[PDB]
């Protein structure tokens, strides 16, 4: 049996983080917490979710189980759950998922996990630049950039960290030095990315949440978001855009 | 030009 | 002459409750207050409005008059009236209605009541189940249900009151026992209804407002809403959906 | 060189006031402050902006310069600037404009002022009626009127000031006497105007802001708005609508 | 199937 | 009928 109780904010956060890339997904309930990951059908972005058991108000299982969930459905339902509302997820039989909150009980057919596209493997990315800042700031920088290009460049060296976008008539540049960042190794890196993925990523973060960036040169970027008061960890890995002829 | 790379170009 | 003064919230509430079903309507100014009722052009839903004179800050008349009002117009105008704003309705001559609020005076041609489809007669519905709960809760239950089916079932017996919806892959159920309801006779009843009418009905209610449900089996449901701090009574009667072959 | 620092509210206000009529514009940085004016491509409305140097937190120049600005672009960018945020406008070279706020630096190519349609000349309008009221009220009156006609009449005499609109089934009238207005000369005037220009004008004003109206008979109306706590002066001059056969 | 009943089926 | 006058009909 699986019987956990979490807050609405926590549940609404992972369903969104996930649904942003995939429609169905394998959710793993492990001894140390909830885990899940998927790659969007573009084969461009990857999201890895981890919610440690202590984040849950209650987290009971008899063994480590894996379930196939229709995320579009869970997302749709979580809109009815309130932020400060407490929600109970229950999996008694092996074919239906129960979601409780308020005076409502929602049931849904599970998907045979084996039927869902085998999840990808957690990559091994050793990268130069390491940046830790407020997700809120990052969010604003991307939004500004979004008004200029469909792509931005993440640049990094001893001077600091920079996000830049270029139009044919104007440009915009975001910049922070070690003094302003929470942590900064001054590593050297440069990569280009699509602004649209970054915005979609930022939809699950706000001011006060921590963001850790792992950046390299012409390599995927690691955006590790720590949300809901440090109760959840949502990691997005995005493939880069490549210039050529 | 500008192309979008696939994620498995690196996890390969 | 007709000269009443009410709050914006009160006026904005009945115009919406009414306009939700009809475009024109007969409004009755009786010794004990304002009355009105109409049936939508589908011949599915009925709304009955009653605002007792004491609800009005001022309520003066010389006799009981009836007027034909273009509700689409009054609704459109009430959007400019504020909740905490006070509004004066005046009918001096027998052809135009004056609506005062702020430093604005709005005038509109009345409709010869006899020209409006004769209002229906207040039915005599003796029903088993009687439920009294918070309209806010009901509102949330319907919204949840609305994400599953286009129809819901109102079920009732000694166990309590229930609203349920079924999809082809999932379902949702709202439930409350006597302990949770404000009043409950545990009557036995079951009826099916269209979710869209219920949502439209709920647009005029919120948390804190009282809702009394009169339910039977395969019979119309009586949804008696008490709004604006108990100053208004808006009743909706909805025809049921019927299963067959 | 040009180097000024203003608040977001102030900058977001003039860009909107201006962009409401034109896409490009000549901005004049004079010893006593910022000035600008344009006529929309309909040849119906004119906007005149004046922000006295004392409004700026910082306002440094070496001489009086004039620049050609792509207002659609500055407007688009100011949406990212916060109300309470401070923004720095800088013009070092004579071809690009720098806009600073947060940890962002935005650069944009300037337009050769001579390339922009020569601005109009500040008219000399001697008018009868002079009305000074709260822009917020005016705003509400126009919105109410907007639900009745596509045009309204500004009427004025010893009785007071009035805005009126007429439909084919109803009408609305806004009215205030000297007792209610902040200042009133009881001059006699009557003119008709398009409701759409007035609404667009009101998008840059709210409660607490002062509005001074200069009205005549079948003449353009002068709407002098004082905004952002009296820090900015935005004047709109609108051509009248003419009745004929 | 499923039909919507009229309100006057009961107030009749 | 009703026409919209131009602004330069007055600043002329």
């Amino acid at each position: 049996m699986i019987d956990v109780i979490m807050t609405g904010e926590l549940l609404k956060t992972v369903t969104r983080a996930i649904v942003a890339l995939v429609s169905e997904a394998r959710i793993h309930f492990l001894e140390k917490g909830l885990h899940s990951r998927a790659v969007d059908p573009a084969n461009v972005a990857m999201v890895i979710v981890d919610i440690p058991k202590d984040s849950f108000e209650v987290y009971n299982i008899d063994e480590e189980k894996t379930i196939g969930v229709d995320m579009d459905r869970i997302f749709d339902i979580s809109k009815s759950i309130s932020t400060k509302d407490l929600v109970e997820l229950i999996v008694e039989d092996e074919s239906t998922l129960k979601v409780k909150f308020g005076s409502v009980e929602y049931k849904v057919a599970l998907i045979d996990p084996s039927a869902i596209r085998k999840e990808p493997r957690i990559p091994e990315l050793e990268l130069p630049a390491k940046i830790v800042m407020d997700a809120g700031e990052f969010k604003k920088a991307i939004a500004a950039a979004d008004k200029i290009s469909d792509q931005v460049i993440f640049r990094s060296d001893k001077e600091g960290f920079r996000i830049e976008a270029k139009g044919d008539v104007d440009s915009i540049v975001f910049h922070m030095t070690e003094t302003e960042l929470i942590e900064f190794n001054g590593g050297e890196a440069r990569s280009m990315f699509s602004v649209d993925y970054l915005k979609e990523f930022c939809k699950v973060a706000g001011s006060g949440d921590l963001l850790t960036i792992h950046l390299g040169t012409n390599y995927p970027v690691r955006l590790v978001f720590e949300l809901v008061g440090g109760r959840a960890k949502v990691e997005y890995i995005l493939a880069p855009r490549i210039e050529s002829e | 030009k500008t192309t979008q790379s696939t994620l498995d170009s690196f996890f390969k």
